[PDB]
Formats: C-alpha cells, sequence, structure tokens
C-alpha cells in the first residue's frame, strides 16, 4: 500500500512540477505582451504630444 | 533616462563586442548611473500625485522622485529586472569556470552595482511601499523578496536566490562578491 | 482452485488428522496456506526466510522512501515556482 501511495503522490508532485514551470511560462509571455502594451503606449503618448 | 535604458542597457546583450571585455564594460557604465539616480531617491508622496506643469504649453507630468521610474522598473516584471536577473546567472556561471583576466575586474564591478541596486530597492521599498500605498498610484508593485523567488528563465525556477549564494563558495577568490551576497 | 488442490491430498508425511485440524484452525486461509514444518532446522529455516523477508522488506520500503524524498524535494520547487 505504501509503493500505491508513493507512486501516487509521485504524479502528484511532478504535476505540481510543471504547472509550476507552465505558470513560469505564462508569466513570461504576459511580460512579454506587457512590453508590447507599453510600446502602443509610447506611440500614444507621442501622439498626445503632437 | 529612456535613451540609456531603452536604447543601451536593454540592447547590451544584443551588440557584437570585437573586445569581449566591452558588453561587460558598457553595462557596468549603465550601471553605474542607474545606480547613483536611485542612490539619491527619496520616496515622498509628492512623486505619486501627478505635478502638472505647463511646457511649451501643454500640461506635462514632472518627473517624480528621480528613482521612481527605475522603482517601478523593478518592482514589475520588466525587462530591465530580468536582464538583472540573467547578468547575475552569467556572472555566476562565468565565476563557476575559475577563469582568468577575460573582462573580469568589469563583471566583477558590474555584478557589485547590481548587488548594490538589489540592497538599496529593498533598503527604500519600506517607506516606498507605504507611500504609494498613501497616494495610490493604480502601479502594482510587488515587495522584490516575492520577485527573488521568481522562476528564473534559463533555470525555469526559482534558483535566483540558489545561484546568488553559490557566489559564497568563490569566497577564498572573490570577498567582494560574497560580502554584497551575505548583505 | 490450486489452493485446494494443494493443502489437500494431504503433504509430505503429515498425518492426515492434523493436517485437517491445520486446516480448519487456519486463521486467513486465504492470505496463508498450512506449511509443513519439521522440528528445529525447520524454525531455522523459517527464521532465515523471515531474514531474506526483512531484506527484502527493508529494500521496498526504502523505495517507497526514495519516491518519497523525490517527490518531496520536486513539491517544494514547484511550490516555490508557483510564488514566481
Amino acid at each position: 500500500t505504501l509503493h500505491r501511495e508513493m507512486e501516487k503522490v509521485k504524479l502528484d508532485q511532478k504535476r505540481l512540477d510543471q504547472e509550476l514551470d507552465f505558470i513560469l511560462s505564462q508569466q513570461k509571455e504576459l511580460e512579454d505582451l506587457l512590453t508590447p502594451l507599453e510600446e502602443s503606449v509610447k506611440e500614444q503618448s507621442g501622439t498626445i504630444y503632437l | 533616462l529612456q535613451f540609456l535604458r531603452d536604447t543601451v542597457f536593454l540592447r547590451y546583450r544584443t551588440r557584437a563586442y570585437r573586445r569581449a571585455a566591452e558588453k561587460w564594460e558598457v553595462a557596468e557604465a549603465v550601471l553605474d548611473v542607474f545606480y547613483k539616480l536611485l542612490k539619491d531617491y527619496e520616496p515622498q508622496p509628492e512623486d505619486f500625485v501627478d505635478q502638472y506643469v505647463e511646457l511649451q504649453g501643454e500640461e506635462r507630468v514632472a518627473f517624480k522622485p528621480p528613482g521612481f521610474s527605475l522603482m517601478h522598473h523593478l518592482l514589475n516584471e520588466s525587462p530591465m529586472l530580468e536582464l538583472c536577473l540573467s547578468l547575475m546567472e552569467e556572472g555566476v556561471t562565468q565565476l563557476d569556470t575559475y577563469a582568468p583576466f577575460p573582462g573580469k575586474k568589469h563583471l566583477e564591478k558590474a555584478v557589485a552595482y547590481c548587488f548594490m541596486l538589489l540592497n538599496l530597492t529593498l533598503q527604500k521599498e519600506n517607506r516606498f511601499m507605504d507611500l504609494l500605498r498613501e497616494s495610490h498610484l493604480s502601479m502594482i508593485v510587488t515587495p522584490l523578496e516575492q520577485l527573488l523567488q521568481g522562476i528564473n528563465p534559463r533555470s525555469k525556477k526559482a534558483d535566483n536566490v540558489v545561484n546568488i549564494a553559490r557566489y559564497l563558495c568563490h569566497g577564498n577568490s572573490n570577498a567582494e562578491l560574497a560580502f554584497e551576497s551575505a548583505k | 482452485v490450486q489452493i485446494k488442490q494443494l493443502i489437500q491430498n494431504p503433504l509430505s508425511g503429515v498425518d492426515p488428522i492434523i493436517w485437517e485440524q491445520a486446516k480448519v484452525d487456519n486463521p486467513d486461509p486465504e492470505r496463508l496456506i498450512p506449511v509443513p514444518m519439521i522440528g528445529f532446522k525447520e524454525l531455522l529455516r523459517r527464521l532465515e526466510v523471515q531474514d531474506q523477508m526483512t531484506k527484502q522488506h527493508q529494500s521496498r520500503l526504502d523505495i517507497i522512501s526514495e519516491d518519497i524524498g523525490e517527490l518531496q524535494k520536486n513539491q517544494t520547487t514547484t511550490m516555490a515556482k508557483i510564488g514566481q
């Protein structure tokens, strides 16, 4: 039964593990999109200045 | 400021170096100025109420306490922050090489200025968060702690602190980075 | 079925009366069949079997412990990156 539980907990830990790197992947892609929105903002600010 | 941060620093990795030490030296330059810039920044409630100045007939917002912008860049996922961390990881690896002179002295001083700016952000962050929370820019800042446990792009996990430690292994050769790190 | 093909048609020479009495007195007869034991060298035999099973038991338990420790370190890492 300990073999059973340890294998299942291994699935659980691997799951949380991959999920952490995936949420970090979203955290990266979202800062990437946070920079292009800033690019659009900069242009909007320039238009307002004009 | 924008000229230095967007054009020089953030690109410093993409520039070709005929003398490799030049990348390190240029990063060192940009870092020196950003450092001194933050080092004088005193957080005040004036910075967060956008002072309106009539410049050239248009009402433009006056610049906040000089470091505020830099702080907003360090208190969020700015390519500046990730670049700090990337230079950090790269310096850690290069140190791990235990290799001679190439670009070294500049590399040391660079990473040292980086650690200094980190310490400074941590130092001022308490009052800065108090003031921002008192004047309420919708700007969301995270205390540098949570960011430091960030999941490193190269590492794919939170080894920023672990890497930061690893320099402590290089103590007997580099006392300086060890001091900064332990701080 | 093989259980009833084996436990009956009595064993190596234990008399059938004691064999059926040990079949009836069997606690957990699904998790055990009455096995014939002869004297004291067979007691040494059962101690040897207990020893080898103890070795295997410690081994598999430590294997479960290895799985546990790996899941634990990776769990700490995942719970670190979540906050990032």
